[PDB]
């Protein structure tokens, strides 16, 4: 439920396609996004379980 | 690749796809047993897919070879993106043939204005998620270092150079990283980063392979 769970997801500048999760506070759900591989922001998790642990929920 | 075209099938026999579950990065075959890619493409396990055109359909020219060693440049910095280059050693040599073969390392870096060929299975849209099945190609010029720096003030290190167009619409994009920029028959760049993809005034940024020729040759020798 930390504040950064409400940040929009951030692919960043790098040009890989790494599968990561973000909490989508509009859907109330952790969802996948394309992470470019560097310069991650905090709403960026390696699994749905990690995202749900931190962000729920809310 | 945004604003490009579909490459002729197997006409870039040095282009590889890095796969872990799905395609996530490109690479370039530089010897029978070694591939160059980007350090930010690192994973502890990678399957290298050679001889591909359509990455979703078996076409009969593919070779799938797991990586045996994956070696990032020791000075890679994940925050500045300096030294964004990596080597992958294949667990068995690739079979070199008309559809799978190597690209030469460069003997000089490419002059501004040189036209190069950039390729990969990256996103084909500047806004959206249109990941192609078939390998895409882009012809694009090297920018001056001054214009590269002007485009990304403070961000362009000595490992980096820009290739592309300031007017927007033509660039590499996510899932192209690690793949080739070939100029005058030589591997000159590794797809690295940019702000957005094909945005106006924000060209692609690539790792300058010439700066790593000795590192590549010495690393290959030390690991065979
Ligand atoms: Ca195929």
């Amino acid at each position: 439920r930390p504040d950064f769970c409400l940040e929009p997801p951030y692919t960043g500048p790098c040009r890989a396609d790494i599968i990561r999760y973000f909490y989508n506070a509009k859907a109330g759900l952790c969802q996948t996004f394309v992470y470019g591989g560097c310069r991650a922001k905090r709403n960026n998790f390696k699994s749905a379980e990690d995202c749900m642990r931190t962000c729920g929920g809310a | 690749i945004v604003g490009g075209y579909t490459c002729e099938e197997n006409s870039l026999p040095y282009q590889v796809s890095l796969n872990s579950g799905s395609h996530f990065c490109g690479g370039s075959l530089i010897s029978e047993q070694w591939v160059v890619s980007a350090a930010h493409c690192y994973k502890t396990r990678i399957q290298v897919r050679l001889g591909e055109h359509n990455i979703k359909v078996l076409e009969g020219n593919e070779q799938f070879i797991n990586a045996a060693k994956i070696i990032r440049h020791p000075k890679y910095n994940r925050d500045t993106l300096d030294n964004d280059i990596m080597l992958i050693k294949l667990s068995s040599p690739a079979v070199i043939n008309a559809r799978v073969s190597t690209i030469s390392l460069p003997t000089a870096p490419p002059a501004a204005g040189t036209e190069c060929l950039i390729s990969g299975w990256g996103n084909t849209l500047s806004f959206g998620a249109d990941y192609p099945d078939e390998l895409k190609c882009l012809d694009a010029p090297v920018l001056t270092q001054a214009e590269c720096k002007a485009s990304y003030p403070g961000k362009i290190t000595n490992s980096m150079f820009c290739v592309g167009f300031l007017e927007g619409g033509k660039d590499s994009c996510q899932r192209d990283a690690g793949g080739p920029v070939v100029c005058n028959g030589q591997l000159q760049g590794v797809v690295s980063w940019g702000h957005g993809c094909a945005w106006k005034n924000r060209p692609g940024v690539y790792t300058k392979v010439y700066n790593y020729v000795d590192w590549i040759k010495d690393t290959i020798a030390a690991n065979s």
